[PDB]
């Protein structure tokens, strides 16, 4: 009863969950369990993560304290979050997304203690600048593999339109576990909650900059006019058709002069609208 | 001094390094008067 | 769609960078550089730098972790 | 409790290191050279009490 390609949701609250935990232990590996839903044998929604406690042992079913996840489950309860742990997480700070043998260990004996959970590993220095490095693997069991079959029924095009980095091979993914593909669950009510961190606020709209420093930067940019239209009639002057070799004038001038003018634009209609509106 | 994640800037420090140079100076010679050295008044005057 | 791409360019060129030096170039997009680490790397050039700035001793910044140099 | 999650807290690789100058903190500051020839600021000095050391 092989599963296929498959699916594995994270939601949002717990995908920033997942990278606050990483970031704050940097440069220590830090793990902790996913609370979630296995629905059906097509997806796996982890719907919200807890950390707990760095220890020593560093991360391993000897880092797992039974009694801090047993009585964080006990209040989570209370409080609305009845979900069982679906999987777990840790942190691989300085290299990509890849179980090592101690990881294969852990995921064994969450294997154990289940049938279908997950691992999750999250890069927390390379998952930066907007690109996220997560990805979720689960053991391959030797027995299917030492029998020459192929990991999972293919069924879809869903699956491989993924494709392998190939830094997690030469750790062992498609070898002693494979990577299932990831997916977020936001909702449009959560993603518009989100959007309030970069949202504009309506003075902040109507701020009209500073005309000092956007002069200053006029001038700067007509100085690279200048510098671009001698380097046009340069281009021009080549005209006698030779072999074909957009650098040097054409498109820096060509987009230097487009941000001029829409910052131009935007500062005069600006000040024209404060000077209607305010009196 | 650098975050070791982000490598930004968090505070200058007083400047450069080296405890050889703090031994070098924190060294102890004792309590010597010019009186306790003797017959060199000339050299000595000359020193200071 | 294009505006978004480039953005993403202008972020791949951020602040983390790691400074090298630039050796002899290879191809249009690739070209070989030494890190301040003291390895030598064989490095893919990102296609918004002037070529003309490239010199076989031009102080040159490259990506922290994939050594990409931008 | 504490000193149970200190002592487990206390691995035992100590990478040892030089003590270099104890700068005053200011808005407890010790800065090492490692045995692996990098050098470090410590915001906080540690487990050790600050003038018992000496660079
Ligand atoms: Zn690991």
């Amino acid at each position: 009863a092989v599963d296929t390609a498959e699916q594995v949701y994270i939601s949002s609250l717990a995908l920033l969950k997942m990278l606050k935990h990483g970031r704050a232990g940097v440069p220590m590996e830090v793990m902790g369990l996913m609370l979630g839903e296995f629905v059906d044998d097509y997806t796996v929604r982890v719907i919200d993560v807890f950390a707990m406690p760095q220890s020593g042992t560093g991360v391993s079913v000897e880092a797992v304290d039974p009694v801090f996840q047993a009585k964080m489950l006990d209040m989570l309860k209370q409080t609305g979050r009845p979900e069982m742990v679906v999987g777990w997480y840790h942190s691989h700070p300085g290299f990509g997304c890849w179980l090592s043998g101690v990881d294969i260990n852990t995921q064994q004996s969450f294997e154990a203690l289940s049938e279908r959970a997950v691992a999750v590993v999250v890069d927390p220095i390379q998952s930066v600048k907007g690109k996220v490095v997560i990805d979720a693997f689960r053991l391959i069991n030797a027995n299917m593999m030492v029998l020459g079959h192929e990991p999972r029924q293919t069924t879809s095009n869903l699956g491989h339109l993924n494709k392998p980095s190939i830094q997690a091979l030469i750790h062992g993914l498609n070898r002693h576990y494979y990577s299932i593909t990831i997916n977020y669950r936001k909702n449009e009510l959560e993603q518009k909650m989100l959007l309030n961190l970069h949202k504009k606020s309506w003075m902040e709209g109507l701020t009209l900059q500073d005309y000092s420093e956007h002069c200053k930067h006029n001038e700067s940019v007509v100085k690279e006019m200048l510098e671009l239209a001698k380097n046009y009639n340069k281009a021009v002057e080549e005209e006698d058709k030779m072999t074909p070799e957009k650098q040097d004038p054409k498109r820096h001038l060509e987009e230097h002069v487009d941000v001029l003018m829409t910052s131009n634009i935007v500062q005069c209609l600006a000040a024209m609208l404060d000077t209607v509106v305010f009196k | 001094a650098l975050d070791m994640t982000t490598l930004t800037i968090m505070r200058y420090l007083p400047r450069e390094v080296d405890p050889l140079v703090y031994n070098m100076s924190h060294e102890d010679p004792g309590n010597v008067s010019y009186s306790e050295i003797g017959g060199l008044s000339e050299q000595i005057r000359e020193l200071r | 769609e294009f505006l978004h791409a480039q953005e993403e360019v202008k972020r791949i060129q951020s602040i983390p960078l790691v400074i090298g030096q630039f050796l002899e170039a290879v191809d249009q997009n690739t070209a070989i550089v030494g890190s301040t680490t003291g390895s030598n790397y064989y490095v893919r050039i990102l296609s918004t730098i002037d070529r003309e700035l490239l010199k076989p001793n031009a102080s040159v910044a490259l990506h922290k972790h994939s050594n990409a140099l931008v | 409790e504490n000193s149970e999650k200190i002592k487990v807290n206390k691995t035992l690789p100590y990478l040892v290191s030089n003590v270099i100058e104890l700068l005053d903190v200011d808005p407890k500051c010790a800065v090492i050279k490692t045995s692996t020839r990098q050098t470090y600021f410590l915001p906080v000095i540690g487990l050790v009490d600050a003038e018992k050391l000496k660079p």
